[PDB]
DNA sequence: TGAGGTAGTAGGTTGTATAGT
DNA sequence: TATACAACCTACTACCTCAT
């Protein structure tokens, strides 16, 4: 009967320094952990979408409640959570017309009518941003339903719509939208029509294609806590975190376009404390690999990554961090971390650890119908262990995961640490996900986002653009 | 001296403003009175409220929600501060805080209808400027704000009820540990009598093409019936690799790494349950990976085992409990046992297309919680067992595979009380 | 919250070396 | 240009996210 260590819950630290468990909370008690001057939003959608996103302004000015609002706390309302203003008279709208939309939106081609779209929004907000004196803080993309229901790939719009034959016989607008406003960096903060006017988008019975009565709250939440974290400051600090870490998460996605398979962008998201990141992009390389169905990274490329890193570190921090940390979901080959334990200072202590959702070590807990609280750990080796991200969490009083939780293999595949900080350092990372405003969060923040990033990088290649704090590629 | 800021207030109603004005008032410098901070078990319970509006509380602010005009505690409540009213003889000692939307004027009750309203309905925040600016007004007494009260309390009182407790709890695991392995992993120089072109999983026995060898853990004499003219092999020929050896790395051949054996190994294992579930009472769900095997309807009595209930019914429907196994060699070799749900208009024939069946997996998943999900997959592997500690799995005549029935139990202090 | 989308992982399907003409 | 193999690619399902 072996025994599972706890990890105490880490403590994120908002305005005054008062740190506890639940964003949502720790924002509502106090506010936040920079409170701003009044948000500057602009809106780029159709003059519907500006009546729908002023209906969310006035909306969120007043509190709005969850289905229970233990298991998901209360929005108490936009000023008296972030203590600021996100006033919906003060709107710098850039309009598009249906006449717009239907011009652009209705080639034959997904990708034709999906570029083109993404470059009439960026045209919109470019020449706003770029022009404008007066000054945004937020872009808010307010994406009618016509858009979004077609301006993916696999989404067929019939061919009793279009007005022009394809010219000829990526394709993701939202992503694409952010990765071409990349190069000039603007927040983009992108809704959907139907999200924030939900109840006025009846289905053919006349009940709500999609009803929110349950969460209404906690949507402001997730919108709020981002739009905040887009429009200047950081919502939250981690609370008790040891001087001088530096972690890096490790991202990368296969280019299909390429015939040779193995073209693939790669990046590096450089987390301190606070999870307003750092995404090192790293230039496009033969990372996937056919035989081992995983990424890798030859050493020039990598050095090049690691130094970028820690001296983009060095420039904001003015030292070199005592401790790296490089998360990713693969092991790691011996002559990539090679690479990397070259460019590393000689008393920095490197760590590469895999992060994996596999589905192991499924824990039932013996009695009572809910699962094994959030913070318990199997520790396998002193290299390799088990952390519980998810499950029952009491401040919520509900299971994170919302079947049976599944830990998270963390081994230390390279270098060498106390696997006890470790699952430490990863749990303290779930917890800094500003845009998904959670108690905590399922995968650290590292790699959270690889997937949604993967596409951004992918999406824009031409570019080379500088390392970049989150809000650009969220 | 009075100085506190006593709330009165509908619970549980109001409870989520209630607990938001209390403690951004304490946080910000106030001192509150509520019911909210104390776990009262006095007959003075009512007297300690009334002692409190009575001689120490500067402010009574009362919730101006429909429940809190209507509510008997909170009229009763009242009641004290108009009697206090006169005493103090000041105009705004009551505070209707207007937090209803939908206050009609008749609800309202008539000694604070005619007072002036603290309009939290606009904004909650615009309110909490209009609640101090008015104690900037009349000088109502506060001292320098220190959060750190504000959440000591909401720490220690609202999370008191719910929170990480050094209590012991037991975990059962999923994964099944392998009990005992064919005492050697020998490789068979098969040569003339191997037929690559063949396929062996109809050989009724785990058996893979490694090279020009072949592996497994049934003995060269095991395949006669599907396998001629092999009675030509040198018993000795074959390499006899000691897998009491093999999960320790012991095992390292620059021929082929331990990395190459423990991969190996699964196969079979997995190879010796599918086989193994031809045989033993379980009509198998087959998706792409591996199979998933479920019970079929009527198999267990009223369609329970051992008191769990196995087959159910949802809609029109029959849901029936189904596992899988991964196999895995690390840390401890162990079976893995996923669990699944799935799917029969009909007692034994199975849905056809999966989109229903996820739909209904999903639908039926929100019935089971964690006991539930825990005692099935138990039963289920209760169920298939062979015999008193464990299942068999059958690699040859002679040798076979058995793992325990039930899974490591992970014990662990730190848990939580169950609401 | 949930209708979505992703990430595992096997394989059978498949695209490449070897080998013999 | 036969195939004896190599290494892809493709469903399918359990999770987990967001045009949240
Ligand atoms: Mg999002």
């Amino acid at each position: 009967m072996k025994e599972l260590i706890y990890i105490e819950e880490p403590s994120i630290l908002f305005a005054h320094g008062q740190k506890c468990t639940d964003p949502r909370d720790g924002l509502a008690l106090f506010g936040p952990l920079n409170q701003i001057y009044g948000i500057k939003s602009g809106v780029v959608g159709t003059q519907k979408g500006l009546q729908i996103f002023k209906s969310y302004l006035d909306k969120i000015q007043k509190p709005i409640y969850n289905h229970n609002n233990i298991t998901r706390p209360m929005f108490p309302g936009f000023e008296a959570v972030f203590g600021c203003k996100w006033e919906s008279q003060n709107i710098v709208f850039k309009e598009i017309t249906d006449e717009e939309i239907r011009r652009y939106l209705f080639n034959a081609s997904t990708h034709k009518r999906t570029y083109d779209l993404v470059t009439l929004f960026n045209d919109k907000i470019i020449t706003a941003n770029k022009n404008d004196e007066e000054r945004v803080d937020v872009w808010f993309v307010i994406v009618p339903e016509e858009i979004y229901k077609y301006c993916r790939p696999n989404s067929v719009l019939p061919n009793e719509l279009v007005q022009t034959k394809s010219l000829i016989s990526d394709a993701q607008f939202h992503d694409q939208l952010k990765a071409r406003l990349l190069e000039h960096t603007i927040p983009t903060q992108i809704l959907r029509e139907s999200t924030l006017a939900w109840r006025d988008f009846k289905n053919t019975f006349g009940a709500p294609i999609r009803d929110f009565s349950k969460i209404e709250g906690h949507l402001a939440w997730t919108i709020s806590t981002a739009a905040y974290y887009k429009a200047g400051g950081k919502p939250w600090k981690l609370g008790d975190i040891r001087p001088g870490v530096c972690y890096l998460g490790l991202v990368y996605k296969k280019i299909e376009k390429s015939k040779n398979p193995q073209n693939a962008c790669c990046a590096a998201q450089m987390f301190l404390d606070n999870g307003d990141g750092t995404v090192f992009k790293g230039e496009v390389g033969p990372w996937y690999n056919p035989e081992k169905g995983e990424y890798h990274l030859k050493p020039k490329e990598a050095k090049a990554l690691l130094t970028q890193a820690l001296e983009s570190y060095k420039e904001q921090n003015k030292s070199y961090p005592k401790e790296v940390f490089i998360h990713a979901r693969t092991r790691f080959n011996d002559e990539e971390w090679n690479a990397f334990n070259e460019v590393t200072p000689k008393n920095t202590n490197l760590v590469g650890v895999t992060i994996t959702k596999s589905k192991p070590l499924k824990l039932y807990k013996t009695e009572g119908a809910f699962p094994i609280m959030r913070g318990n750990a199997y520790i396998v080796d002193e290299k390799k262990a088990f952390l519980w991200t998810l499950g029952f969490v009491p401040k919520l009083q509900s299971t994170l995961s919302m079947e049976v939780p599944n830990p998270i293999f963390i081994e230390i595949n390279k270098g060498e640490a106390e696997i006890q900080q470790v699952l430490k350092d990863i749990l303290a990372l779930t917890k800094l996900n500003y845009n998904a405003c959670i108690y905590a969060d399922g995968e650290p923040v590292t790699l959270r986002f690889a997937n949604k990033i993967g596409e951004i990088l992918t999406a824009s290649t031409e570019i080379k653009t500088p390392p970049l704090a989150f809000k650009y590629y969220i | 001296m009075r100085n506190k800021i006593f709330i009165s207030h509908a619970t549980p109603e109001d409870d989520d403003f209630t607990r938001w004005l209390s403690l951004k008032l304490i946080g910000l410098g106030y001192e509150v009175w509520c019911d909210i901070l104390f776990l009262d078990k006095g007959v003075d319970f009512w007297s300690t409220i009334e002692k409190e509006i009575r001689e120490n509380t500067c402010k009574f602010l009362i919730v101006s929600s429909t429940a809190g005009n209507k509510r008997e505690g909170v009229l009763k409540e009242l009641a004290v501060a108009t009697k206090v009213k006169k005493h103090l003889q000041d105009d705004m000692f009551i505070i209707p805080l207007a937090i209803d939307e939908n206050l009609s004027y008749d609800d309202i009750n008539i000694e604070i209808v005619r007072l002036n309203a603290i309009d939290f309905k606009k904004s909650w925040a615009k309110g909490l400027q209009d609640l101090l600016d008015a104690f900037e007004k009349q000088n109502v007494p506060k001292k320098p704000p220190d959060h750190s009260k504000s959440n000591l309390l909401y720490q220690q009182i609202f999370l008191h009820d719910k929170q990480a407790i050094e209590k012991e709890e037991t975990y059962d695991s999923n994964w099944f540990p392998i009990i005992s392995f064919p005492n050697e992993l020998r490789f068979h120089r098969y040569d003339w009598r191997l037929p690559k072109q063949f396929d062996v999983r109809t050989l009724a026995f785990p058996a893979i093409r490694y090279k020009e060898y072949l592996c497994t853990f049934a003995w060269e004499y095991d395949f006669i019936h599907q396998l001629p003219k092999t009675e030509t092999y040198n018993g000795q020929e074959s390499i006899r690799i000691s897998t009491s050896d093999i999960l320790s790395g012991r095992y390292d051949t620059d021929f082929i790494r331990n990395y190459e054996c423990q991969r190996l190994i699964v196969q079979l294992i997995n190879k010796a349950f599918e086989l193994r579930m031809k045989d033993k009472n379980v009509r198998e769900y087959q998706m792409s990976k591996t199979f998933a095997y479920w019970i079929e309807k009527g198999k267990l009595e009223k369609d329970k085992f051992e008191k769990i209930k196995l087959v159910g019914k949802q809609k029109n429907k029959y849901w029936h409990f189904g596992i899988s196994a991964a196999g895995k060699l690390y840390p401890s070799p162990v079976l893995m046992v996923s669990s699944h749900i799935i799917f029969t208009m009909d007692g034994i024939n199975l849905i056809k297309s999966k989109s229903i069946q996820h739909s209904s997996r999903r639908k039926q998943g929100k019935n089971w919680w964690n006991d539930k999900w825990r005692e099935k997959l138990l039963a289920f592997i209760r169920f298939l067992s062979d015999d008193q500690n464990a299942i068999y799995l059958n690699v040859g005549s002679e040798e076979k595979i058995l793992i325990s029935n039930k899974p490591l139990k992970f014990f662990g202090k730190m848990s939580y009380v169950t609401p």
